[PDB]
């Protein structure tokens, strides 16, 4: 079919790249703005998340879809910074275009970026810091403020700081051959409206959204040794031989409930609704029935309370029974009204302890953004506790590393130093884009910040304390502030994997030479 | 002269394919992006993949795909070099038709020169041991660096060599690659690629209940049928499980049953109640790999199920890494004459995973030529001009006009160093000028190097190629161009 | 945004002149509606005949036309700098940086550049090179920096001796005009000490013309001589011929042609006469012989008749021309080009006229600096250290102008076939740890010292180059909109 | 480099047009004038000058041949072939990465070696007496200048033209006159009817000679008609030409040759008629025939022919001999061409390439290969193998010291040019090589061609 080769394809690759790059430019930084997407189904979705946009984004260019899969891999590896990482592919491929039109060979561009990022780890070793960082009184709050970038939660992040920290405090467990980590992605988030952001409650346990059929049951259980059972089977009314089968099936249901009553389970979790036959057995046995449960939420209950889901009741023989090993354990069961509904609160579980988060917002479009923003912050603390090395935030990292690459280019020399200079100018778009979203001047703070880092490497003792060297930048007032007063920092694993995952991503665009379009059937 | 115009248009179609792949030749080659009609984007420089999705209505251009496919059957590697050899002889055939040379004379000139080129390669062979490390990488090092991931190939170079040396023979056999399976998974990096000494199944089972997390001292079975009532109910399925526990089979392998028996929820709960590991949704093509590797006989009926048809394994566990579910088998019993291994491939994007996979199949086929023939020759297009030195020198003995086409075959060998100079960003004539003076006298194996930009020893840069790579390809490429000149015209029929 | 669209159209102006930089440069072929073939390296004739679309293209033409007064040569290495300053300024114009900071920062960079150029220019005088040396040894490669590579050795021993007769404080460009003689050789051109012009008209006594005069006298007369009515018209013309003989003029220059009566009267008395004299040739005789032009015979007097040493009739190219020698006042030496190719005559015509500009500025001040594009490299090296502390954002602004001067060594390597990166690494150490004067050498194809290479260039060329590129680049930034009626 | 590659291929197509016209044996091609008239002539300079192509590259070769026509006039084909040969080798050396000036510098250095080698082969024909010298001038046009058919014996009308410039030029062997040597054609009769006299014959309109005067008393100038006769009777002029015996409607420029040969002058008006303008003419008789038996430099060859192209082609061959004879008289350096000096100078340049080596070895080889294109072109025009022709010439010049062996186009047998009397001007071959390379340096400097809007 259509076959077109030459340098026009690489010029078209960056043209389609810069076209979709404008999507994440306005959403970068705490002051970034959201954008509305039309789903053509009558509704719309307003999101600044690059992972959600690139998924729905329609790209008619074959190479433009590579950036879509790049954000998907960064969600499992990192889980945050979607618009603060992928955005570099705009100018990085644009500066390489000037080298393609010149006599620079693509391998020099490829090997130039590899030697730059390989030796960049030693440059990062200067800005690293331990997990203790300052004198304390703020520990996981400083890393919780990392999610302020690219998101609008920075205004309400004051009260939400202690909510995220305390949610991951009691979920501690032992895994990874004895390593102590927090099993994230297991936190339940409930959507609610009313009051304000400061009224958000943190539940140190499991929260279930359902409706209790009979209010006369022991809704609130006082004391320990609470047994909870889980059954995937549906016990209800279901299909003169028709009346005889109805009586035989009713006896089978009452027999299976009798096995649960004999086990002493205080809470019975069912997938579907409960008929009137099972409700009469629960009141006499002082058991609270639960209906309309989601299978995905029941999987976390099996790990938390310790109640394994029962697919079917059977054994090696033809006897049906419910074993006692499928019962869960917790400290107490408390039921309170949460947002025009009564939810079950399971706290103090035996096997594993979980946590639930209740959020408040304006509308459903606001809660969708507030949920994913705080959900991505859970991975920020998780990835930070894995590697104690941390780097300061504020965009001062990209401006500082580009100065060391200037003398590093003179060390290597030859033709590989020109690609290093172009790679240093490519990283300068990150601090300049933040100035555009902050309605400030671009080169104003960039030229000044690089002046403090220019003499940073020239200081022999570090003369007295730090006259020039410092970290952090103030986007609101457009001034250079210290990282201690600003209180902003970012994890190292997020910054290293940023350019590391983008390494093979940008080169893949450069490796494209001949473009061929086959006509569809 | 209608037949002369048809062959002239065939050369243009041959040069069009050769000019496109020219950018992808050598280790400095460039990838090609093609948009398939199904909506999948595949970007690779492999000539087998490029010509697979190539859609051209020209009859000879369609035949050129089978020409490159024939090189994959005999060799299976060197797609950055030997692919242009098909269009190399056709590019110089334009002046041969103007001289009035009969096509059979052209076919006899290239066939006679093909046998002479083999004898030249047999003079340059080197001694290569059957078991070694650095020397076996030098022959593959030309083909080892193609994709962006070649930076991490430093660890992958001994891995691809030790993978073939694991299962092989010292009698110089065909070295079938069916025993070595490359399994892939989502997550990880290519630097974390590891090799396993036993069968690793990456197929994702339904895992409804998923009760057992692993099995210790289990017997891995092979079941073609499916456990389900023909299409009191549970009593029939429990009796089948009693026969399974009678032979002490804790691991069941079942193919895809959705065609007829589909899947039953009661059968999944019975195996989890007894903690019996089972894997479903298995393709039919995997029956040959699981039967010969583990030494298990297929069982088409529950009556034929017995202990003699079941294998055994030390430990059978399921590894969970980066969200991917893979099954590793520790130890193998009922050993046979066809042992199998496995290599776990780790990647991020599905295109990147398939990108590194084609690089491994290209590397594994290199040792197959070294085991069959211990001879070794220089790489990087160095012998291409060296062979031409022994050809054009004898042109004075061709006794008549045969010397003209005899030099054209030697001049066609200059296409290999010409494409490497343009792909590496160097002058074309400056390389050819240095080669003609270097290949004139001193020693052997010398030639141009794209890394050092000069004529020197190729083994100093650890760049070489097996002798069978250019031996079978040039003979096959010279044979395919003979049938191309046999086309008088293109006539459409029913 | 409107300026960016105007720059891209002006980029192709110097990109067509891209290979023309340096002595290895190429030429541009121009064919007009009259089918006049013009092949020359100088962009002044190129931009004059170049079709312009946007008015910004005329800006480079006005600077190129004014370049003859400021410098006059090296136009390939000057005009290209006007487009390079706006090429790298595109990322700055797209950002919040205003074009005023680029214009204001440019004058701050030129003020520091000219200060260093005057520092690089050193005048020893004293016992070092003097007249006939600086104009020969140091001006060997300085006179022609582009063309006349093979014939350079011929003109150093010829053209230098012609400009030696020109004294300082005069610098007359009216007497340096050349002529076009078909046929001959370049190195065989004869030196002419007086006014020489073409006959443009053939005579029946062309072979009978007097060979030479011992004491010739040139008289300029505008009287038209052309023939009861027959006796009256013949007598009036005869009376005018007798009044001219009373002055004793052996050479009579007539503006309008003369008939047979005036020719036969002058031939019998061996009196020379030439018709169809152009007005430009008359002013050349006034500044050489010192005569005067008489409209009629009423005011003609014997003291208005000038004289010169001797007259000679030269025959070259199968045609004879008038040759004057030993004029009373001659400030230059007339040169006559030769050769059979018309393009070659016009090729060296632009080159020789550009070489006199060096002699003009050398007589005022004698100064030489390192040539071969090494001047901008030392200036760009100094601007990198100063601009860091100068007025905030001006660091990146001056560094853009510092990298804009890097186009000169990149162009010299394009023609010679060298590497643009390899020359920058060698000069960076040569202009820092290697002090200053180390330049680039094309002959040995490596880096060497221009002091021992004998190749120098006047620093006054680079001084006016920045001033000529000042208002040229500032006008592009100062115009944000262009309107074309109809 | 891609722009000049198409210009070289376009320049080779122009050389292929005149490729068959090279040499005296060279065959012409039919040229059609834009007005519809057909032009058939064997002169290579006439067809190439009148032919106009589209691309400007071909027009640059027209200006090169324009100077060759006014100077040499015969054999201008070798100028374009040598210039195109330098561009044909430019497709290789320039592609190798060498700058054109570096290759152009080797051409100027090799040209000085060819001129110095050509000077050693000069043979002076003026060392003998006037009997053998004047015979060599007639035999010079017998072979080299002979091109068109029927020229096999042209000496009937050629000796009149050869002896024309001999009587005009002094015996000091240095003279040049372009004023009084012209060709006057006539349509009719045959080419064999030409005559050689001193004077000029016009197309416009007898008396016995006198004692003291040289005869006919030629004077260059009803009551008014007889009054002017009385003024003639004062001078006694028998024949008088009256512009403003009598003539009607005669031109002023046509009477210039009469006044110069007879030492007369033009009379503007009858009042200015005087005896001092009386000339001398031997005989005037009828179309009047003007003859002068005295010593004068005015000689005009009256030529007849049945067609215009027959007279035009015959005059251009005889008129171009003026520069040939001048180079055989005024210039004492005479060399033997036609494959002799071209191959001899090529062997000297080939030996210089191996001495310098470096980048000039391939540069000097291109200059020697360019000179070898002339004998290969003449070989195809003569029906001989180009490889076998050059292999024979180079084998004899290395073994034998005779440098006069050259290509035989017409089958003259022995290849010695000294025995065949084939002579070429020394300054001719010098100007053809320099001016050709002069243009080739400008062709390699072409970047982008600017053409005014239509």
């Amino acid at each position: 079919g259509e076959k077109i080769s030459g340098d026009d394809i690489r010029n078209q690759n960056v043209l389609a790249t810069m076209a979709v790059a404008n999507v994440v430019k306005s959403s970068l930084g705490p002051v970034g703005l959201d954008k509305m997407l039309v789903d053509d189904i009558g509704d719309f979705t307003v999101t600044n998340d690059g992972a959600t946009i690139l998924s729905l984004l329609d790209v008619q260019h074959p190479a433009g879809k590579i950036l879509v899969e790049l954000a998907q891999q960064q969600d499992r590896e990192i889980g945050d910074g979607t618009t603060s990482v992928v955005i570099i592919a705009s100018e990085l491929l644009k500066r390489a275009n000037e080298l393609v039109k010149n006599k620079i060979h693509p391998t020099t561009i490829i090997t130039g970026f590899r030697v730059a990022l390989r030796e960049a780890i030693r440059f990062i070793n200067e800005v690293l810091s331990t997990s203790v960082d300052t004198l304390g009184k703020e520990t996981l709050i400083n890393i919780a403020k990392t999610s302020m970038s690219s998101k609008i939660i920075g205004a309400d992040s004051d009260f939400f700081s202690n909510m995220v920290v305390d949610a991951l405090l009691a979920v501690k467990t032992q895994n990874s051959k004895g390593e102590i980590k927090y099993p994230v992605k297991a936190v339940n988030v409930l959507k609610a409206h009313g009051k304000s952001a400061t009224e958000s409650l943190l539940v140190p346990g499991y929260a279930l959204n359902c409706t209790v059929a009979s209010q006369a049951m022991p809704k609130r259980i006082a004391g320990g040794n609470v047994k909870i059972a889980c059954l995937d089977l549906n016990l209800q009314k279901a299909r003169e031989q028709l009346e005889q089968i109805r009586k035989r099936e009713a006896g089978i249901v009452l027999e299976r409930v009798k096995k649960i009553i004999d086990a002493g389970a205080q809470v019975v979790l069912t997938t579907k609704g409960i008929d009137d036959l099972c409700l009469k057995e629960f009141v006499e046995a002082k058991i609270m029935g639960v209906r309309r449960c989601k299978k995905e939420d029941l999987r976390r209950i099996a790990r938390a309370t310790g109640a394994t889901l029962v697919s079917s009741m059977s054994n090696l023989e033809g006897e049906e029974t419910f074993e006692s090993s499928y019962l869960g354990l917790c400290d107490e069961v408390v039921q309170a009204k949460f947002s025009d509904d009564e939810c079950i609160l399971i706290k103090g579980t035996s096997k594993h302890s979980s946590s639930s988060i209740i959020l408040r917002g304006a509308n459903d479009y606001s809660l969708d953004e507030m949920e994913r923003s705080l959900h991505d912050s859970l991975s920020v603390v998780k990835r930070t506790l894995e590697s104690g090395n941390v780097v300061p935030g504020g965009g001062c990292v990209e401006a500082a590393l580009n100065i060391y690459l200037d003398n590093f280019a003179t060390t290597v020399g030859s033709r590989e130093q020109l690609a290093i200079a172009e790679f240093a100018a490519a990283l300068l778009i990150i601090p300049k884009t933040l100035a555009v979203n902050a309605a400030k001047d671009s080169s104003e703070l960039v030229a000044k910040l690089r002046s403090y880092h220019a003499a940073s490497q020239m200081a022999k003792p570090e003369v007295k304390r730090r006259s020039y060297r410092n970290y952090g930048l103030d986007l609101i007032r457009g001034k250079i502030v210290d990282e201690i007063h600003a209180g902003v920092l970012e994890p190292t694993i997020s910054k290293v994997k940023s350019l590391k995952s983008a390494l093979e991503a940008c080169v893949a665009i450069l490796r494209i030479d001949t473009m061929i379009t086959v006509d569809p059937e | 002269e209608k037949p002369q115009e048809v062959r002239k248009a065939n050369i243009i179609a041959a040069r069009s394919v050769a000019d496109a792949i020219r950018t992808s030749l050598g280790p400095k080659g460039m990838d090609k992006m093609i948009k398939t009609s199904r909506g999948e984007i595949i970007i690779s420089n492999d000539g087998h993949t490029i010509l697979k999705q190539m859609a051209i209505l020209h009859p000879v251009a369609r035949m050129l795909v089978e020409v490159s496919a024939a090189q994959d059957s005999e060799a299976g590697d060197g797609t950055t070099s030997v692919v242009i050899l098909t269009g190399a002889l056709l590019g110089a055939a334009e002046r041969l038709l103007n001289k009035g040379i009969h096509p059979t004379i052209i076919a006899d000139s290239f066939q006679s020169a093909a046998k002479r080129s083999v004898d030249i390669l047999l003079e340059m062979c080197h001694k290569v041991s059957l078991s070694d490390r650095e020397q076996l990488v030098r022959a593959a090092s030309t083909s080892l660096s193609s994709k962006i991931v070649s930076q991490y190939s430093s660890f992958l170079a001994p891995l691809a060599v030790d993978s073939v040396l694991k299962i092989s023979d010292e009698n110089s056999k065909n070295v079938d690659l069916n025993d070595i399976r490359l399994v892939k998974k989502v997550g990880g990096t290519i630097d974390d690629t590891e090799m396993i000494d036993g069968v690793v199944l990456t197929q994702t089972a339904i895992k409804s209940a998923g009760g057992p997390t692993r099995k210790e001292k289990a017997k891995i079975g092979l079941i073609q049928f499916q456990i389900s009532p023909p299409k009191e109910e549970r009593a029939y399925l429990l009796n089948i499980c009693k026969k399974i526990k009678k032979a002490k089979c804790n691991v069941l392998l079942i193919q895809k049953s959705i065609l007829r028996d589909a899947v039953n929820d009661l059968a999944l709960h019975f195996l989890s109640k007894l903690n019996i590991m089972v894997v479903k949704d298995i393709e039919r093509e995997e029956i040959e790999f699981l039967s010969k590797g583990l030494g298990c006989k297929p069982i088409a009926d529950i009556e034929l199920f017995t202990e003699d048809r079941l294998g055994s394994a030390d430990l059978v566990e399921e590894i969970d890494s980066d969200g991917s579910k893979i099954v590793r088998v520790t130890g193998i019993r009922n050993n046979n004459a066809r042992p199998t291994v496995s290599v776990v491939i780790r990647g991020a994007n599905n295109m990147i995973i398939d990108e590194t996979e084609r690089s491994l199949h290209d590397a594994l086929c290199v040792i197959r030529c070294l085991v069959k023939e211990r001879g070794l020759i220089a790489g990087g297009g160095a012998p291409e001009i060296e062979i031409s030195r022994r050809l054009s020198k004898e042109a004075r003995s061709m006794e008549g006009v045969q010397a003209f086409i005899w030099q054209e075959f030697a001049s066609a060998l200059e296409v290999i160093p010409t494409t490497l100079a343009e792909n590496a960003g160097l002058n074309s004539i400056k390389v050819v000028t240095e080669l003609r003076s270097k290949h004139e006298n001193g020693e052997l194996n010398d030639g141009i190097s794209v890394r050092r930009s000069g004529t020197t020893n190729t083994y100093e840069e650890h760049i070489l190629q097996p002798v069978l790579v250019s031996t079978s390809a040039i003979t096959l490429a010279s044979e395919c161009v003979k049938s191309i000149l046999r086309i008088d015209d293109i006539a459409f029929s029913r | 945004g409107q300026i960016i669209s105007n720059i891209n159209a002006c980029v192709a102006v110097q990109e067509a002149l891209k290979p023309t930089l340096g002595p290895l440069g190429s030429d541009i072929l121009i064919v007009t509606s009259n089918q006049k073939t013009t092949i020359s390296n100088d962009g002044a004739t190129i931009l004059k005949l170049l079709d312009v679309v946007h008015p910004a293209a005329k800006t480079l033409v006005d600077i190129s036309r004014a370049q003859d007064a400021e410098v006059g040569d090296g136009t390939t290495s000057v005009t290209i700098l006007a487009g390079e300053l706006m090429k790298e300024a595109k990322p700055f114009l797209e950002e919040g940086i205003s074009s005023h900071l680029i214009m204001k920062g440019y004058r701050k960079a030129v003020s520091l550049a000219v200060e260093k150029i005057n520092e690089l220019a050193v005048d020893i005088t004293s016992e070092k090179s003097s007249g006939r040396e600086l104009l020969e040894r140091c001006a060997r490669t300085a006179m022609s920096s582009k063309l006349i590579h093979n014939n350079a050795d011929f003109f150093v021993k010829m053209c230098v001796d012609a400009v030696l007769s020109l004294d300082r404080n005069d610098l007359d460009d009216k007497l340096i005009g050349i002529k076009k003689i078909p046929g001959g050789a370049m190195e065989e051109s004869l030196f002419i000490n007086g006014v020489a012009f073409k006959k443009t008209f053939s005579y029946a006594g062309f072979e009978q013309q007097p060979k030479k005069f011992n004491n010739p006298k040139i008289l300029s007369l505008n009287v038209e001589l052309e023939l009861a009515i027959v006796d009256a018209e013949w007598q009036l013309i005869f009376e005018k011929l007798r009044q001219v003989e009373e002055t004793g003029a052996n050479i009579v220059l007539s503006k309008l042609p003369i008939g047979d009566l005036a020719t036969q009267f002058f031939a019998d008395r061996n009196i020379f006469c030439a018709g169809r004299v152009s007005a430009d040739d008359m002013n050349r005789v006034i500044q050489a012989v010192g005569g005067s032009i008489q409209s009629t015979t009423s005011d003609i007097k014997p003291e208005h008749l000038g004289t010169c040493a001797l007259f000679e009739e030269m025959q070259i190219g199968s045609e004879r021309y008038n040759l004057f020698q030993g004029c009373p006042q001659a400030k230059t030496c007339t040169l006559l080009l030769r050769g059979g190719a018309e393009q070659v005559i016009a090729e060296v015509e632009r080159s020789l006229h550009d070489a006199i500009m060096i002699v003009k500025r050398a007589l005022q001040n004698k100064l030489i600096v390192a040539g071969g594009g090494a001047t901008e490299m030392e200036v760009s090296k100094c601007l990198r250290d100063y601009s860091k502390t100068i007025a905030g954002k001006q660091q990146m602004i001056i560094n853009a102008f510092a990298k804009a001067l890097e186009v000169i060594p990149r162009q010299l390597c394009e023609n010679a076939g060298f590497d643009a990166i390899e020359i920058l690494n060698k000069l960076r150490l040569a202009h820092s740890k290697g002090e200053k004067w180390y330049g680039v050498v094309f002959e040995t194809e490596n880096i060497g010292d221009n002091f021992a290479k004998f190749v120098w260039e006047p620093a006054l060329v680079k001084i006016n180059a920045l001033n000529s590129a000042t208002e040229a680049t500032n006008l592009i930034l100062s115009v944000d909109e262009t309107i074309t009626n109809k | 480099l891609e722009a000049k590659k198409s210009h070289i291929l376009a320049a080779r197509s122009v050389a292929s047009i005149i490729k068959t016209s090279l040499g005296p044996r060279g065959l012409d091609k039919i040229l059609i004038s834009p007005d519809g008239e057909i032009t058939i002539t064997n002169d290579g300079a006439t067809i190439l000058s009148q032919m106009e192509l589209d691309n400007e590259i071909a027009k640059l070769l027209v200006q090169l041949s324009k100077s060759q026509d006014d100077e040499i006039g015969d054999g201008t084909t070798g100028v374009v072939v040598l210039a195109s040969a330098l561009l044909d080798q430019a497709l290789e050396l320039i592609q190798k990465g060498i700058h054109p000036i570096k290759i152009a510098n080797g051409f100027d250095e090799a040209a000085k070696l060819a001129i110095s080698k050509l000077e050693e082969t000069c043979d002076d024909i003026s060392a003998s007496n006037d009997e053998l010298f004047r015979d060599f001038l007639l035999r010079a046009a017998k072979t080299s200048l002979g091109s068109k058919i029927v020229s096999k014996d042209h000496d009937r009308f050629a000796e009149m033209a050869v002896e024309a410039v001999i009587n005009v030029m002094d015996k000091d062997r240095k003279d040049v006159d372009f004023d009084l040597i012209k060709m006057q054609g006539r349509v009719g009769g045959s080419i064999s009817d030409s005559k050689l006299i001193n004077g000029v014959i016009l197309d416009k309109d007898c008396v016995l000679p006198k004692e003291g005067s040289d005869g006919v008393k030629l004077a260059i100038l009803q009551d008014k008609f007889k009054e002017m006769i009385d003024d003639v009777k004062k001078a006694g002029a028998d024949v008088v030409i009256c512009q403003w015996p009598a003539v009607r409607w005669v031109g002023g420029q046509e009477l210039e040759h009469i006044a110069i040969s007879t030492n007369g002058r033009i009379v503007p008006r009858f009042q200015d008629l005087s005896k001092d303008k009386l000339g001398t003419c031997s005989r005037i008789y009828e179309m009047l025939i003007i003859e002068q038996s005295k010593e004068t430099k005015t000689v005009t060859c009256f030529v007849r022919g049945s067609n215009k192209m027959i007279v035009d082609e015959a005059e251009r061959a005889l008129h171009d001999s003026l520069c040939v004879v001048r180079n055989l008289v005024k210039d004492s350096r005479v060399v033997y061409g036609g494959g002799a000096a071209e191959v001899t100078m090529s062997l000297a340049v080939s030996e210089e390439a191996d001495k310098q080596r470096g980048i000039d070895q391939y540069a000097f080889r291109g200059f020697a290969q360019a000179l070898d294109t002339i004998p290969m072109t003449l070989a195809e025009n003569s029906g001989l193998d180009p490889i076998g022709t050059l292999s024979t010439l180079k084998s004899k010049q290395l073994k034998e010291k005779i440098s006069n062996i050259g290509v035989d186009c017409l089958g003259y047998g022995s290849n010695d040019m000294k025995e065949l009397f084939v002579v070429d001007p020394f300054i001719g071959k010098k100007q053809q090589i320099l001016l050709a390379t002069q243009l080739c340096r400008m062709i390699l400097k072409i970047d982008n061609v600017i053409i005014s809007g239509k």
